């Protein structure tokens, strides 16, 4: 399965979760910004790496960042 | 710094690193990048504008 | 910078001759590329000496006829080097080798960024107490008085070359040294 | 006139135009004096 | 031209030399 | 040890334990022999005496070889007047 | 579906097939594998060379068994003008009567050999099919001796350390002293004894060499210096190879120069040559510190190696520890040096052939040539690629910076966009003047008037080889003077046989030049710029740019960043060396193109052709490609065959591979993809069919694997199609 | 002379080649009529011809073997006309054109719009500063003597 980090320059904007095509992405409360919200990762088993996430990312240079790994078949998109 | 003022951004993994910026704010609370800099170059995304710490920023003169 | 140095007179008004301000180039992009003012000097005076050694030693052999004895009877500048290479080695070698040597001794490298114990052409040498006691003006306007006769030499030495690459272009060479 | 000199002072017609100019006087500099393979001096 | 033995042992020495690689190949793990 | 220097000159370690304790008014004057040596005997072997099969002349060899020696010798003369040797 | 790729877990819990594709290209990754340690790696690449050289040994050996049993070298030696040499017999079932009938060759079908190595073999002194059996015998008994060895140093007792591996100086001094000058020694030592008798009709065997003196004052001149009694007496001009008429007693000399009977260089020179070779090899050997007090620690000589100015930061100091703890730096510089080496190979063993008649075998001139810059080519791209995976895998800043100051290596990251910039500047340069200058040559012939054509005389290269004695450009310059001191100080040593094959119109010594070489040289200047350009470009933005600014935590190869910010196709240092193969294959193929259609003008003897027609695009399209096409094609037409008929269905395979590699370059995944899905529901939902199914379900290839399978497909196609038309075209051209 | 070549006023391959061009132009005018068109146009390319190869036989021009004029490009002035004259030509139009290039673009770049002059050009303005290229070398040695030519460490760098 691939990895996927959300880094604190996270500003809460919820388009990396709305883009997830697989629910992997959801917000959560946070301290760190002023939306109070943090962007995580906790079934990044259903993440397919189709980076739309951070494509849907504004902060300079992303804070989620999505690391292609191990292949499963739920990862490559295999409907067979 | 404050409003308007001009500041060298100082975050090496930035496409404004070494640029000028104008802030367009700094928060007084308790975020962690409060600085808000506009920049007259888009980036690769086509955004113009960031949030940096307040070690990230140097005024410039 | 040029302001403070000997080199300016009354004949290029009162500011330093410097056309294409290469004296200002120094402090200009880059550690070191191009020569300091201090390496500029020092070829002023190092080029001038040896501008007025070679008018001297292409006007009393070729014109004058004085000869040192075992030496071939050569007057013409283009020919005397190699002709006196072949007839008196040993006295070349030995030439060059005081060349080289006073030079090494007199190195001029820190020169070029900048810097170093001596002055521009300092080397000592006063032997006939030409500069004993003086004011410090008087040392400047002698210094000046090197400097100007140096670059008279080049210009006489430069001629020299043109006349005899491009014939005819100083017109009252052949008229001034009637004798090659 | 106050648009359509300002079209004309767009990119392409003014890049057209220039070219046009510039292919014009290199051919007819070679009708003049053609086959110059050197310096005329 | 060569002998049917002269081929022959080397043949032989070949095998030899095969059964070595083998050795290697199968130190060198599956 | 440490032979990285950044001042003037380098120290005189990285001359080794042989050429660390030679007076530099010893190197310069051997360093000089030695170029002048080696550039008669480059000189006596060829230049002026064209080379044959029957004139090889160890000594002018084994001479012309104090030439890329000497370059050492004076490196190392300065080197050690530099650092007050 | 569990035990394929053992050494990578990742790879093992794949279930497609794309666990098998990539068990493949991840095998020699040792740094990559699971459980990995430097210990194990070391050893592991230890016991790989011992292999690598043990099949090395056993191809030779392979080469010499063959010639010695199904070749003509016996029959070749009486008559090596004419005896074309066999590389070995045919046997295939799929031949007709009249493709037996073409390639029948004494007793069997049989091909051709390409390699020279018969003239090779001859030179050294082989004269018996059972010289060249013992040859053989010994390579297998030394490829076992090397298996056993790789085997050996894998066993728990003799598997060496880090240290003993890291530990440079040792390993210098051994390398160069033992391994280079006593392989020269020994070289020479062969060279004298076999080779100079046997080149003068004395045979040296295995029997009577402890007895026959190599020279008749036998080692009585070496111990008292006497020297040149071992060059008193040389090869006469009308010595027979082979043969003890006209022959000399000497062992070393000068002569310079070619044999005059088979135009090659005299084998008493080379024998010289390595006897200097293998003395000055031995006394660098030397230099490096052991056990004994004395030498060299290169630690300080790095360290200690600052300009005092200060230009190249605080120079070398950490470069001994970078390169010792990295193998993709050492195996970078190996392949560099081993690239430049092997062109000097190319580019040596035309102009000056060191093997007997090896220069009228022009179809191995050619096959020679073309294979050596092919492979120096080769191993160019695989040092810039090596060395880009170091700046990914291995360098580290730390290491190269000392108190923010930047050491002479960690300073190429600093003003890498100029040289990037520089680099691009020269490819842009040269590729628009070349191209200019042979576009406006190709309009202006075509418009009928060449005279109008832009020549320009390559006066450098011609000073050049004025500069080495051929009077034929009137320059008089050093060695094309007789009074110059460069003339005068050899005249007696080796100028009398280096000028009169330098100023010989036969040999490819200094071939004269003319506007064409001057053009297709500045061609060549391009293609090496560009491919510089591409592969430098991908090794100092290896480690990150502005489009990636942690390109270094995603690995040396990766397919891309995504499909936003812009795109992010061929991102990876991996990419940079994909696409400089495309441009290292162009360059060889225009250093190839150039180097045979002047030989081909030179031994057809229309060397106008050249000197006319090379000047413009359309005159190298038709008088080259298409002139010497001719024979190729025609190796079998509806009417019959000839010999040349492998070389034509080895044309068309190449070219059929090379469209298969454009296939695999210009479509890409995705499409791949969903036409496999159709295929996989056609299988599940077909009766009688149904009963087999796939173990690993199938995939697309992926896309850096797809670029590396394009990439494939158009190297060998490309390698095949040229060797096919460069060997059947001089064959069929020059008899 | 040099390189081996030869004048091309005394190249026999050179008359030789113009005499064969001459004859192929002759023998396609012979296949028309009277003072047609066609008659005179190729009598025009005759004339041209012969004339390029006069002006090119006396033109310090050194022909090879294969009659064709060879250009000296080692730097000596006496063959100066074949490359360095024009090398000095071209120098001073492409350092026109980049000056006028760059003063248009500095220029431009300290207004509201920056982007918006560069697609719809300042017809007044480009026509100033290009009219003002001819001092581009007295001008590129003032501006870098001032320090205005080169950027020091505005200049954007990437990550390593
Ligand atoms: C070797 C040639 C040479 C060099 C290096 C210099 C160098 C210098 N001169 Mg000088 N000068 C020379 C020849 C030279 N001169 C000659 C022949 C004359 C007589 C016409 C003069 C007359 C002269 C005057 C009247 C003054 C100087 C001054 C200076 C200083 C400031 C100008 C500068 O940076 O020029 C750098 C020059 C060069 C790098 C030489 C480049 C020459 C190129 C190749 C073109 C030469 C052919 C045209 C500097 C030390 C000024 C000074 O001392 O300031 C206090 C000053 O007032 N010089
Ligand atoms: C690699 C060249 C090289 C280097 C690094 C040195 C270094 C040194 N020399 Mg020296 N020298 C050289 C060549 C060199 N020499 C040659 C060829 C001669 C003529 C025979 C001399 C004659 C000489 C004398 C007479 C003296 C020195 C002295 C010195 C020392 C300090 C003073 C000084 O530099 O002024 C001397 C500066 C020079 C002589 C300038 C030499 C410029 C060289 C020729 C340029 C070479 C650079 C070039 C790019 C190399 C190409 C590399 C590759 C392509 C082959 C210093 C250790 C002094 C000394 O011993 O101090 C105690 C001293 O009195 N040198
Ligand atoms: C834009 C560049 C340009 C320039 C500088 C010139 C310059 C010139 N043209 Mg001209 N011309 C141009 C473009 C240009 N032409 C174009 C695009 C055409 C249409 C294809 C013509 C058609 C043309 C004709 C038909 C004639 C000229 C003529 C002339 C000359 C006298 C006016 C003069 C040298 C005249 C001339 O000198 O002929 C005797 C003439 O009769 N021109
Ligand atoms: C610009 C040229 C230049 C300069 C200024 C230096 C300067 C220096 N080198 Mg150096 N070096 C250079 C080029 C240069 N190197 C090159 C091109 C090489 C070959 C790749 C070396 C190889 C080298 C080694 C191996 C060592 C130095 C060392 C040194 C230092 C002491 C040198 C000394 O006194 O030895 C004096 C040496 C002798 C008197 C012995 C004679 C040496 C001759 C030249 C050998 C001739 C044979 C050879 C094949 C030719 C000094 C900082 C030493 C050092 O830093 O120690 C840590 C050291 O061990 N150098
Ligand atoms: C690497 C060297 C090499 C190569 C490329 C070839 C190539 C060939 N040999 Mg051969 N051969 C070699 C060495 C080699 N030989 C040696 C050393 C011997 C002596 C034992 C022989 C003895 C031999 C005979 C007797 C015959 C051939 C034949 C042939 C041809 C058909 C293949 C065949 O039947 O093989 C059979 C080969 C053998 C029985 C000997 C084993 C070959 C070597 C020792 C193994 C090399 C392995 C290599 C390094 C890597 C293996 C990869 C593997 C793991 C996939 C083919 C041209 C046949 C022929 O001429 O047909 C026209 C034939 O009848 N060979
Ligand atoms: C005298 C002792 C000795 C000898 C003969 C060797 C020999 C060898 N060692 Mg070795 N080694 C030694 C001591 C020795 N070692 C010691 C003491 C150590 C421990 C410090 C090591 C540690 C060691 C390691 C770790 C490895 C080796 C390897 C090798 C092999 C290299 C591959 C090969 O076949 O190259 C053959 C090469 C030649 C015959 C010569 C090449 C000729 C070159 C290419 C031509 C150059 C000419 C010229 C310069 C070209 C440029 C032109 C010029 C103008 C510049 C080779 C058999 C490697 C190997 O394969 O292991 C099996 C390996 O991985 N050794
Ligand atoms: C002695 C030289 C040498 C050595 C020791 C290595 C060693 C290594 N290289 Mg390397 N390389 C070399 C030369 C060398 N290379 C050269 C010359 C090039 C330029 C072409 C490269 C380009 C290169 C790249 C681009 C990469 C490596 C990688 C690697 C590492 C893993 C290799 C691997 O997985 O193999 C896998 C082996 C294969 C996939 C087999 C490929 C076989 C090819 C396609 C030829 C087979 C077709 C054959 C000709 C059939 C004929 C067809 C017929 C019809 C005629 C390993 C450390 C990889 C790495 O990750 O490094 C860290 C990596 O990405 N190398
Ligand atoms: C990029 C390389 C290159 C170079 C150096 C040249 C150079 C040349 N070409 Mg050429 N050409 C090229 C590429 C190149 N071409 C290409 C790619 C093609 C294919 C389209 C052609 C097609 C071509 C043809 C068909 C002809 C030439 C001709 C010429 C010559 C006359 C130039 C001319 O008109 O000057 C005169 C014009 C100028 C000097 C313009 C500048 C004048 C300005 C206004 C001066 C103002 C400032 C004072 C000249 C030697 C002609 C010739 O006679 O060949 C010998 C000719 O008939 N070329
Ligand atoms: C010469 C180069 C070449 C070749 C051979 C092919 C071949 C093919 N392409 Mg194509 N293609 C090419 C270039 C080429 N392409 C290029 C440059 C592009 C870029 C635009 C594409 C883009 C492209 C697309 C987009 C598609 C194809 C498709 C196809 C397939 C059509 C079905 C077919 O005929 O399969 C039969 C195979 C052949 C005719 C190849 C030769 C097979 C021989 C003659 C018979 C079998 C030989 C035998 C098995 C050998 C066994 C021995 C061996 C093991 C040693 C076929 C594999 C389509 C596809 O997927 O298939 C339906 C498809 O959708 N291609
Ligand atoms: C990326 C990288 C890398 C790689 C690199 C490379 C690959 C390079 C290449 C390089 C090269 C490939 C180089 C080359 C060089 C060459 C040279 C340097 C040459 C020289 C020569 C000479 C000097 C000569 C001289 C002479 C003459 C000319 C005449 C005759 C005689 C004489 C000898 C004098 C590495 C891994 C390292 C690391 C990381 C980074
Ligand atoms: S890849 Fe990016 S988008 Fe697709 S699932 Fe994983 S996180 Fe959500």
């Amino acid at each position: 399965s691939h990895t996927v980090k959300i880094y604190d320059t996270c500003i809460g904007c919820t388009q990396c979760v709305r883009a997830c095509p697989t629910d992997v992405l959801e917000m959560v409360p946070w301290d760190g910004c002023k939306a109070g919200q943090i962007a995580s990762a906790p079934r990044t088993e259903d993440c397919v790496g189709c980076k739309r996430c951070e494509t849907a990312c504004p902060t300079d240079f992303l804070s989620v960042r999505v690391y292609l790994g191990g292949e499963t078949t739920r990862s490559l998109g295999l409907a067979y | 710094i404050q409003k308007g003022s001009t500041v060298r951004i100082l975050r090496k993994e930035s496409y404004w690193y070494n640029e000028s910026g104008t802030v367009v704010v700094v928060d007084q609370s308790k975020v962690r990048y409060p600085v808000l800099v506009r920049f007259t170059k888009v980036n690769y995304a086509g955004t113009n504008t960031n949030n940096f710490g307040l070690n990230e920023v140097e005024e410039v003169v | 910078g040029l302001e403070n140095q000997v080199g300016f007179d009354i004949e290029t008004g009162g500011k330093p001759w410097d056309p294409f301000g290469f004296a200002g180039v120094s402090e200009r992009n880059g550690l070191g590329i191009l020569p300091h003012i201090k390496w500029l000097q020092e070829s002023e005076i190092k080029h001038g000496r040896t501008a007025m050694l070679a008018f001297l030693g292409v006007i009393v052999p070729g014109s004058l006829g004085i000869y040192v004895p075992t030496y071939p009877q050569e007057p013409d500048f283009t020919k005397a080097f190699s002709a006196a290479l072949q007839s008196n080695p040993l006295g070349m070698a030995q030439i060059a080798l005081a060349v080289a040597i006073i030079e090494g001794h007199y190195y001029a490298g820190d020169f070029w960024t900048g810097g170093g114990d001596r002055q521009v052409g300092a080397f000592g040498f006063d032997p006939l107490g030409f500069s004993k006691g003086k004011s410090e003006a008087a040392i400047k306007s002698m210094q000046l008085k090197e400097i100007k006769n140096g670059r008279l030499a080049m210009i006489a030495m430069a001629a020299f070359a043109s006349e005899k690459f491009i014939p005819g272009s100083v017109p009252l060479l052949h008229s001034a040294f009637p004798t090659l | 006139m106050k648009d359509f000199l300002k079209y004309l002072s767009t990119a392409p017609v003014l890049l057209t135009a220039w070219l046009t100019f510039t292919a014009g006087f290199v051919i007819e500099i070679n009708r003049f004096y053609p086959d110059a393979l050197t310096f005329p001096f | 031209m060569i002998y049917d033995s002269q081929v022959y042992i080397a043949l032989v020495i070949a095998v030899v030399a095969s059964v070595l690689a083998i050795r290697l190949g199968a130190t060198l793990y599956n | 040890e440490s032979t990285y220097w950044e001042g003037k000159a380098p120290p005189s370690v990285v001359l080794g334990p042989f050429l660390s304790k030679i007076p530099s008014g010893v190197l310069g004057p051997a360093s000089l022999v030695a170029l002048i040596v080696g550039s008669y005997c480059t000189h006596e072997s060829n230049i002026f005496n064209t080379l044959t099969v029957d004139t090889i002349y160890p000594a002018y060899v084994l001479g012309s070889f104090l030439t890329p020696i000497s370059w050492g010798l004076h490196v190392a003369a300065w080197i050690q007047k530099m650092n007050k040797a | 579906v569990y035990k394929f790729p053992k050494f990578s877990k990742a790879l093992a819990e794949d279930p497609s097939t794309r666990r098998i594709w990539y068990g493949i290209a991840t095998a020699h990754d040792f740094e990559s594998h699971d459980a990995m340690t430097e210990s194990k790696l070391y050893q592991k690449i230890f016991a790989s060379h011992f292999g690598h050289i043990a099949i090395i040994f056993l191809w030779t050996a392979g080469n010499l068994f063959h010639v010695a049993w199904q070749g003509n070298f016996e029959a070749w030696i009486l008559n090596p003008l004419k005896v074309r040499p066999i590389a070995h017999a045919i046997w295939d079932p799929h031949f007709g009567q009249a493709a037996y009938k073409a390639f029948l060759k004494t007793s069997s079908p049989a091909n051709l050999a390409l390699s020279g190595v018969y003239e090779w073999w001859y030179t050294i002194g082989m004269r018996t099919n059972n010289d060249l059996y013992q040859g053989s015998f010994f390579l297998i008994l030394l490829s076992s001796l090397l298996l056993f060895a790789g085997w050996l140093h894998l066993q728990p007792s003799f598997r060496p350390s880090l240290d003993w591996f890291k530990a440079n100086e040792y390993r210098l001094n051994h390398h160069l002293s033992g391994l280079f000058g006593v392989s020269s020694l020994a070289w020479t030592g062969h060279l004298v004894h076999v080779a100079i008798p046997e080149s003068r009709g004395i045979h040296v065997g295995w029997d009577n060499f402890l007895t026959v003196l190599p020279h008749p004052e036998g080692l009585t001149p070496f111990f008292s210096g006497n020297w040149k009694a071992y060059a008193q007496n040389p090869d006469t001009a009308s010595h027979i190879f082979g043969s003890g008429e006209g022959s000399g007693t000497a062992i070393l000399t000068f002569l310079g120069g070619f044999h005059p009977q088979t135009k090659s260089l005299w084998l008493t020179d080379m024998a010289h040559h390595h006897l200097a070779i293998a003395v000055l090899f031995i006394v660098a050997g030397h230099m490096y510190r052991t056990n004994w007090l004395i030498g060299h620690q290169m630690k300080l000589i790095l360290e200690a190696h600052r300009p005092p100015g200060g230009r190249l930061g605080i120079g070398h100091i950490g470069l001994y520890e970078t390169i010792t703890n990295s193998l993709h730096f050492q195996l970078g510089l190996a392949l560099a040096a081993l690239g430049v080496a092997t062109s000097l190979t190319a580019q040596h063993m035309y102009a000056l052939p060191p093997y007997a008649f090896l220069a009228s075998n022009f179809p191995t001139q050619a096959a020679l040539y073309t294979h050596h810059q092919y492979i120096a080519g080769f191993l160019m791209v695989g040092a810039f690629a090596h060395g880009a995976i170091f700046f990914v895998r291995d360098y580290d800043p730390a290491v190269n910076t000392r108190n923010g100051e930047k050491n002479v290596l960690a300073r190429m990251l600093e003003h890498k966009e100029a040289i990037i910039s520089h680099l691009s500047w020269v490819s842009l340069f040269l590729g628009f003047h070349t191209l200019g200058i042979y576009v406006h040559n190709d309009v202006v012939v075509a418009f009928g008037q060449p005279e109008k054509q832009i020549l320009v005389e390559p006066l450098f290269a011609e000073w050049i080889q004025a500069a080495s004695g051929k009077t034929l450009y009137n320059f008089d310059l050093l060695l094309a003077s007789s009074n110059s001191p460069a003339s005068v100080a050899s005249s007696q040593l080796w100028l009398p046989g280096w000028l009169s094959a330098i100023n010989d119109g036969k040999n490819s010594l200094f071939l004269p030049i003319g506007p064409g070489d001057f053009l297709v040289h500045h061609a060549i200047a391009l293609g090496l710029h560009t491919t510089t350009l591409i592969l430098v470009k991908g090794a100092l933005d290896a480690r990150g740019s502005k489009l990636m600014p942690d390109k270094k935590d995603f690995g040396y190869s990766f397919p891309c960043d995504g499909p936003g910010r812009g795109g992010t196709c061929d991102i990876s240092a991996w990419d940079a060396f994909y696409l400089a193969m495309f441009w290292m294959l162009n360059t060889i193929g225009w250093v190839t193109f150039y180097w045979h259609w002047k030989h081909l003008t030179l031994w057809q003897g229309n060397q106008v052709q050249f000197n006319e027609s090379s000047n413009y695009i359309m005159g190298w399209l038709r008088d080259y490609l298409w002139l010497n096409s001719s024979p190729l094609i025609n190796g079998y037409n509806p009417f019959g065959m000839n010999s040349l008929s492998v070389w034509a269905w080895m044309f068309l395979f190449g070219h059929l591979v090379w469209a298969t590699g454009f296939m695999f370059l210009i479509s890409w995944r995705g499409y791949w993809q969903e036409l496999i899905e159709t295929i996989v529901w056609a299988h599940e939902r077909t009766p009688l069919a149904n009963l087999v199914r796939w173990k690993d379900k199938p995939v697309a290839l992926s896309i850096v694997q797809a670029r590396l399978v394009g990439l494939a497909h158009f190297t060998i196609g490309y390698v095949l199609t040229y060797a096919a038309f460069v060997i059947a075209s001089t064959i069929g051209k020059l008899g | 002379d040099i390189g081996g070549l030869n004048p091309c006023k005394d190249s026999e391959v050179f008359q030789k080649r113009l005499a064969k061009t001459v004859k192929k132009l002759e023998n396609r005018l012979k296949k028309y009529e009277e003072g047609t068109p066609p008659q005179i146009a190729i009598q025009q390319q005759i004339t041209q011809t012969k004339q390029r190869f006069t002006r090119y036989a006396d033109s310090n021009l050194l022909c090879g073997n294969d009659g064709l004029p060879h250009l000296i490009t080692d730097g000596r002035w006496s063959h100066g006309s074949e490359f360095l004259l024009p090398s000095i030509l071209f120098l001073y139009i492409s350092g026109w054109i980049g000056w006028v290039g760059r003063k248009y673009i500095r220029t431009v770049g300290q207004t509201s719009n920056p982007t918006e002059k560069e697609i719809i050009i300042d017809v007044p303005l480009a026509i100033s500063i290009m009219t003002s290229g001819f001092l581009w070398p007295f001008a590129a040695w003032q501006e870098f003597l001032s320090g205005d030519l080169i950027a020091s460490d505005e200049t954007i760098t990437t990550s390593p």
